[PDB]
C-alpha cells in the first residue's frame, strides 16, 4: 500500500541490536529423512531497539514518534547499518556494488536489490532507498539523468529502456522498513529534574524488519 | 593555599572547636551515570547525587567536645580552614552523622581519637565567615 | 542425493562445541534383565557454531552461506577437525592410519569408513572425502591411481578390482554433511559506526551432523 | 546373560561421580502410618562420567569405547574404586578381609559376596572379580589351587567341597557391571590445533551400576 | 618534553587559571575488544569507547577559581601542557564534567584541593597553542 | 644483557623512533587450562591462545611521533632492545593497537607521555636485526 | 643453607644454563580441604592435589637459552639450587610448561627476562647431584 | 616476652629441630557468628569453630629434616618459643598438615626453604616443658 | 469470643517483616472501566518472624510457645511496633494523640480506635490495649478512674457516659491480635555443643495479623 515513512533516529539506531529471521525448514520425519517446507519471501530482521536514546529528551522523542505511528501504522522507516552499505562498513558504498541486472531493451524498471549470497543468491528488493545515496550506472557508464527512482516504490524507470548488453548497477544506503513487533515500549528514564538524571538505555522495545506486501 | 594551622573544626552544635586536632579532611562527591548508543565514540555522562563526608582527627582526652562526640550522632559541623578571621573561607556541616570513632594509642604513642562524618541528607556549604 | 556443497568454512567452525545423540535403548523390565532395541540413525552429531566469527563483515559472509541454503536447501557441508585426522590431530594422517578392508579380487568398490572402537566398532562412512587427503594403499603398494573416489559418493573404485587376501588401506580428512536444526539464526555482531565493533564470535547455530536417510 | 566385559578406565573414572541408589520404599498413610514395599534386589549405585578424560586423545577413546558397544550392548566392566578395597582405602584388601561364607561338606561353589552393614546386612554377589585381587582362604589356611573361579560368574568352586567348620574368606577388587543411564553423550573436548587445547572433563556421561540379571 | 612549569591549565570557558596548581593529568582511555578464536592462536582488537578523566591537583583557597568550580560542574578546560607560550601543545578539553572535590589538610598541611574531572561524552583537542 | 640505553622503540609505520623514550616494556604471556580426574596426585596443564601486550613510557611533546599516535591506532612497531645494529635483537610487532595514552605532569615534572599497546591479531617476532 | 651464587638453574631437556640468571624460584603447593560440623569443634584437612609453579629471571640476551625459550614451551628443568657440587639439593623440574616471559627495561636499566612456568601435570624431583 | 633465638621449631615427630630456622609463626583463630533483630542496638556473637595455622622459615638445605620434610605431610610440630629450658611455655602442634614448601632464592640469596603448616583436626597445646 | 492472649516476644518481634495486606478492589472491565468490590473488614497485616530470636535457648521458647497455641488457638498476643504507638516512634503517644470518639451523654463505651488517614479515615478497633499505655482523656481535663477499659474488649465505659461536647481521648499501645499463615515452621538453630554456635535468624515463620470476629 501507500504505507507511511517514518524515520528512526540513527543514534537510536546505535543502541538497537540486531538478530537475523529466517523460515522455511519444517523437515519431514527424523530418521533422517528431510524435507524443505518453503514459508516463500522469508528473510526478516529481528531487532531491539531504544537503547540508544542517550537522554531524556530522546526518549520522548522516540516515544512520541511511536505514539505517531499510533502502534505501527503502516510502515515505519527505519535506519539500517548492515543493510546501509551495500559494500563495507570501512568501504564506500557504490552504484557498481550492487548489481541491479541488464537492460533488455525492454527493461525500463528496476527495483533495487540486494544480493546476499553467491552460488544460490537470495535476492532483497529496497522499498525505501536512502535519498542521495542512489546512484545509477551502466556498463558503458554511470548513469545520471533519465531514471525515475520511485522512492517508496525502489524501483528506478529509465525513460529510454537500456538496450540488452549493458548492466545495471545500483548500489544504495537501505532504509529499510520496520513494523514494531510489540506495542508495549518499556521506559527507562531515570527521574531529571533534581535528579538531573535521564537514561541512556530504553529496554523492551523490539521491532521486526517487514517486507510489506505491495 | 592558607595554612592549616588556622584550619580548626569546630563542632556548630557545640560552639566550640571539638580539640587538639591532627587534621581535619571534608570530600565533596558528586557521581554520574555514563552512557553511549554502541555505535558512539564516546559516552555522555550526567550527575547524578552529590553527598558528602569528612573526617577529623583528635588527640583524645577525658575532656574533649570529640569524646564527648559519638558514633550515630548527627552532628552539625563548623570547619573553618581558613580560621574565624574576616573574609576566611569556611565549611559549613549540617547534621553530619559520626560514623566512627577511633580510640587507639601505643605505650609510646599519646592517645588518639579518629572521627569521621558524613553529612546526612545535606551538602557542606562553603560559607565565607568575615 | 547429490545436495547442496556448500563447505563451512573451519575458521567459524573454529571454537564450536558438540553434542553425541545415540538412538539404541528402549530397556525392559526393572528385574535388572535390559533389552536394547535399535531402530538405527544412532550416534548422530548435534553442533553450536557461529564462533569465531572475528567481524561483523566476516560475519556477514556466514550470514551470505546461511542465505544462499536459504532454509538449508538438500545438505550443507561441514568440516570436523576431530574427523579430519584418521589418525590424531598431532600425529599425521596416511592411508596406512585407516584400513578399508579386503579385496575378494571382485571388490572394486570401498567406502571410506570411519570405525569407531575395536570390538565391535560403529563404522561412520564418510560421505564426503577432502579431496587430495585421500591417499590409497594397496596390501602390495601404495596406489597413485586407478582408484575412482566419487565425491559426493565416498566410495573408491578400483578399476581392477583388488585380488583376494589384498589388504586396501586409505587414509583421507572427512567432510560431513550437516543439516541447520532452527531456520532462525541468532546474531552477535557488535555494532560499529563511532563504536567499532565486531563481534568475535556469533551465538551458537544448531547445525546438525545427519545421517541422511537411503 | 553372556553379557559383555569392556574395561572403563580408571582415570576416566576419576573423574567420575559416585551416588547411592537404594529402592523399596512405598509408605502408607501419612499418619505416621508406614509400610514397607520390597521392590528386591536394590542397591545400585549411580554414576556420572567423563570428567577423568584428561585430553583430546583419551576423550576420542572414551567416546569410541561407547560406540563399540552401541549403546550399552549387554554389561559394561566398570572400575568401582569404592567396591575395588573389600578393607580400606589405606587399607590393603585380604581374603580373609571377606567372608565368603562356610563350606557344609557339599558347598562347593561360593559367589564373591560383600556384606554391608553388620546386624541386617546385605549381600552383594560380584559380577566380576578383578583378576589376580581373587586369594581364596579357608580357616586353616589361605587356599590355593583346586578353586575354580567363574570369573564371568563371580563363583569360586572348589574341586573338593570344603568340610563343615573351615569359613571360606574371599576378598577382591570389584569389577562391576555397569549400564549406561543416557544414550547422549555430552562432548567436551576444546578446539585443538592451533589452539592446542584438549578438555580434562566431559559432562552428562551417567551410567547406573546394573545387578545384572542372569 | 616540555618544562610544565610554565604550564598553565585554564578554563576554556571563564578563561583563566583555577589557581595555585601542584599538578595535572590527562588520560584517553579508549575500550577494546578481543577477537577470541579457539583453534586460533591470537586475539584481534576493536576500540569500541574513548572517554578521558582527568584530575588537576590546586592549593584551595577562598578566593579560588578552583573553589568555584564545584563538583558537577560541566565546564570546558584550555589545558597548556607546555603553557600559553606559543607552540606548545596544548588540550582543549571539551565539557569536562568535575567529579569530585577534596579539601583536605592537616595542621602542617596547607588546605589543598584535588579536582577530578570526566568527559560527557566529548573528546580533548590537542591543538597547538598559536 | 643489553645497556638498555641502546633499546630504543621505533614506530616502524612511521619509520622512525617515537621519541625521548623513558622505558620500554614487553610482554609475552600464553594462558594455559589445567585439568584433573579427581583424585590425580597433579593437574596436567595445556597451553592455550597466546596473546602479548607492551608499554612505552615517553616525554610529552608537539613535537612527537609518539604524539602523533592516538588510542585505538593499531600500529606496528619495531622495538630494538639491542638497538640497529648488527647483530641485535629487535622485537618487530605488527598492528599493535594502542589502549590509551596518558599525559600527566606536575609543576616540577616535564609533561609524561605514557603509551600501552597490545598487539591485534599478532604474536610479537623477536627478529634479528644485523 | 647453600650459596645459591654457584647455583645453576639448567635446563634438563637442553642441558645447559639458560643464562646469566638473577633468581629462581620454585614452589611446590599442595591444596587441601578442610571440613567441619556443626557438632564438631574443628576442622579436618586432606590434601588433595598438588601443583608446582616456578619463575626463573635472567639478563635478556639475544644469544640466549632463555631467549630461546618461549611461552608454552613444555621443558624439564634441571635446577641446581647448590649448584653443579655434588651432594647439593637439586630439583629435577619434569615437564615445566613455560607460561609467561617478560622483556621490559628503562634506557638507564639492562634487558631483563623474567620466565614463569608452571608445570604440567608432574612433580619436580628432589634428588641430589652426584 | 622470650629471646626468639631460644625458641626453636623442634619437629616432634623426628624428634629434632627442622634446622637452621630463621622465623617461627604460630596463629590460633577461633571464628564467631554474629545476629542481630532487626531492632537492636547491638549484634551478639558466639564463637565456633577453632582452628590454627603457623608458618616457619629454614634456609633449604640437602640434610635438613625440613628438606626431608613434604608438602601434605601431617606431621607434629613442637615449636619451643621458650625453649627446652625448665618452664618454658611451649607449644605442641598435633598433625599439622604442610601446605606447601617453597624454595626460592636469588644468586646473592641463600636458598630458602618456606614451610606452612595448618593443623588438622586440632588446635596446638600450649603446654609447658619443664 | 473470648480467644487467647499469649504475648509474643519483643525481641523476637524485632526481627520481624512487615506487609500491608489490603483488600476490596476487584474492577471491572479493562476499557479503562473500573468498579470496587467491597470486602469489607480489611488492612491486615503480613508478618515474617524468627529473625529476632538471637540465641538457641530463645528460639526454644518461640517454638514452645507455638506449641502451646497448637497451631494458633484461638489468638495470639503480637507486639507491633508501628501501631504500638499513636504518635511517632520518636514521640511519645498520648491520650490526646489519637481520638476516640465524643460523648453524647449516652455513650458509656468507646473501642480504642486508630484512625489512619485523614479525609476519609479507616478506623481499625484494636482488641488488645496494651496494659498502662491506656490513658483516657476528656475535653475538659485528662480522665482518671470510672473508666472501665475491657482489656480483652479494648472497649473503655465510662460509668456516667460522658455528657455531650466532650471529646473522649485515647492513646494506647497495640498489641495486636495474630494468627499465624502457616503450621509449618522452618527452624535454623546452629548445632550447639561443641560447635557452640546458635542462630540468631529462625526463617519462614509467618503470621497474619487477625480481626477477629467477635
Amino acid at each position: 500500500m501507500q504505507f507511511i515513512d517514518v524515520e528512526f533516529p540513527r543514534d537510536i539506531a546505535a543502541g538497537c541490536q540486531a538478530v537475523l529471521t529466517r523460515r522455511d525448514e519444517v523437515v519431514t520425519l527424523a530418521s533422517g529423512r528431510e524435507e524443505v517446507n518453503s514459508r516463500w519471501a522469508d528473510t526478516r530482521r529481528s531487532w531491539d531497539a531504544g537503547l540508544g536514546v542517550r537522554d531524556e529528551a530522546d526518549l520522548a522523542q522516540v516515544v512520541a514518534l511511536f505514539e505517531e505511528v499510533r502502534g505501527r501504522l503502516y510502515a515505519f522507516r527505519f535506519r539500517d547499518w548492515l543493510d546501509w552499505r551495500t559494500a563495507a562498513t570501512r568501504a564506500p558504498i557504490t552504484a557498481t556494488d550492487q548489481p541491479l541486472g541488464l537492460g533488455d531493451g525492454s527493461r525500463t524498471a528496476f527495483q533495487v536489490v540486494k544480493v546476499y549470497g553467491a552460488v544460490n543468491p537470495y535476492t532483497r528488493p529496497l522499498s525505501l532507498p536512502h535519498p542521495g545515496t542512489v546512484r545509477v550506472a551502466l556498463d558503458g557508464v554511470t548513469q545520471p539523468s533519465g531514471w525515475t527512482l520511485t522512492a517508496p516504490g525502489g524501483v528506478i524507470t529509465f525513460d529510454t529502456p537500456p538496450a540488452l548488453g549493458v548492466t545495471v548497477t545500483a548500489g544504495c544506503s537501505f532504509d529499510v522498513p520496520v513494523r514494531f513487533s510489540d506495542p508495549e515500549l518499556a521506559v527507562q528514564w531515570a527521574y531529571f529534574r533534581e535528579g538531573q538524571a535521564g537514561l541512556a538505555q530504553a529496554p523492551s522495545i523490539p521491532l521486526i524488519e517487514v517486507r510489506l506486501d505491495p | 593555599m592558607l595554612k592549616g594551622k588556622d584550619g580548626v573544626v569546630k563542632n556548630a552544635s557545640t560552639g566550640d572547636s571539638i580539640g587538639h586536632l591532627q587534621s581535619w579532611a571534608l570530600d565533596t562527591q558528586r557521581d554520574e551515570v555514563s552512557g553511549w548508543g554502541m555505535g558512539d565514540d564516546a559516552e555522555r555522562a550526567f550527575t547524578t547525587v552529590g553527598r558528602a563526608s569528612g573526617n577529623f582527627e583528635v588527640y583524645l582526652d577525658p575532656a574533649d567536645p570529640s569524646d564527648d562526640l559519638e558514633p550515630g550522632d548527627l552532628v552539625d559541623l563548623e570547619l573553618y580552614p581558613g580560621g574565624e578571621s574576616t573574609g576566611s573561607g569556611y565549611r559549613s556541616v549540617a547534621g553530619a552523622l559520626i560514623l566512627s570513632t577511633a580510640e587507639s594509642a601505643s605505650k609510646d604513642g599519646i592517645p588518639m581519637l579518629t572521627v569521621n562524618w558524613r553529612t546526612s541528607g545535606a551538602l557542606p556549604q562553603k560559607a565565607t565567615v568575615s
